[PDB]
């Protein structure tokens, strides 16, 4: 679980960085407002060392794992473009620091499909994924994914007059390893 | 589009 504030991209082998496409290094993407790295780090910072491991060669995963087990205080050296070709190496310290998402409701409903809300958090989410069987069933899931800007998705093709599970994950990372405590509701079409 | 990036 995330406490720096801010989310990366890029990475050898990676999905690539919205700011410098021929780079595979690892870029500081959105920021959090008011979190741990809003005075110090902008997006298209990109990282090349923290708290002493090179950031260099390194894969998109191995900088998330790493990053998550640092303890407390993280010194970083970014390298920003300032910018005419000329570049800043900025060295910065910052501070770290249920479920997600949270009240789970059906706003409308028809016999076939429900349109489910939660409550949005544009920050610490990469994206949600939403789940739905029936209630006690042993087929495999449904499922789908919506944006980390979607605060409500509309499930169809169900059953009417038939108990179904939903549940909504919210990924911290893009490549799905963690999760926050997950949400789930209950639901007769 | 899928996301390209990750929380830390």
């Amino acid at each position: 679980s995330p406490e720096l504030g801010f989310s990366i991209s890029g990475g050898v082998g990676g999905r690539g960085n919205p700011f410098r496409p021929d780079d595979d290094g690892i870029f500081v993407t959105r920021v959090q407002p008011e979190g741990p790295a809003s005075k110090l780090l902008q997006p298209g910072d990109k990282i090349i060392q923290a708290n002493g491991y090179s950031f260099i060669n390194i894969e998109h995963g191995q900088a998330v794992s790493l990053l998550k087990t640092f303890q407390n205080t993280v010194e970083l050296i970014i390298v920003r473009e300032v910018g005419n070709g000329a570049k800043q190496e900025i060295r910065v310290r910052v501070e770290k620091d249920s479920s997600v998402p949270t009240n789970l409701e059906v706003v409308a409903a028809t016999p076939t499909s429900l349109l489910i809300s939660w409550d949005a958090s544009y920050y610490g989410v990469s994206y949600y994924r939403i789940t739905y069987g029936e209630t006690g069933g042993n087929s495999p899931v449904q499922e789908f994914t919506v944006p980390y800007s979607s605060s409500t998705a509309t499930i169809s093709g169900l059953k009417p007059g038939v108990d179904y599970t939903i549940t909504v994950y919210a990924y911290s990372d893009y490549y799905g390893s963690h999760h926050y405590s997950p949400i789930s509701i209950n639901y007769r079409t | 589009p899928q996301p390209v990036d990750s929380w830390v």
